[PDB]
């Protein structure tokens, strides 16, 4: 779990506009940044003998 | 031989071989490894990665 305080903030809110929906989060003083790369891959193999 | 005293006397000996060999031996290995990885940054959470 996280081990400080994650919740405070410093002063004008700091906008994380951005997420699959129309939604406006916040983004803590303690992070200092929270991008939404929404990356997706996989991978196959195969051996035989 | 007979002169007129006899003298007998016979041999009559045969002998014979047959000696075979065979050997035979056979392999057969294959062997076959493929991947095959895609990494793809589209963009998309659930879909993009499916």
């Amino acid at each position: 779990s996280t081990p400080f305080d994650n919740e405070f903030y410093n002063g004008l809110c700091n906008r994380d506009r951005d997420g699959n929906t129309l939604t406006y989060y916040r983004r803590p003083w303690n992070v200092a940044s929270l991008i939404y790369e929404t990356k997706g891959e996989k991978n196959f193999r195969t051996e035989h003998y | 031989y007979e002169d007129k005293i006899n003298v007998g006397g016979g041999l009559s000996g045969d002998h014979c071989k047959k000696f075979g060999g065979g050997k035979t031996e056979r392999a057969r290995k294959a062997m076959a490894v493929e991947d095959i990885i895609s990494r793809v940054r589209g963009g998309s959470s659930g879909w993009s990665g499916g």
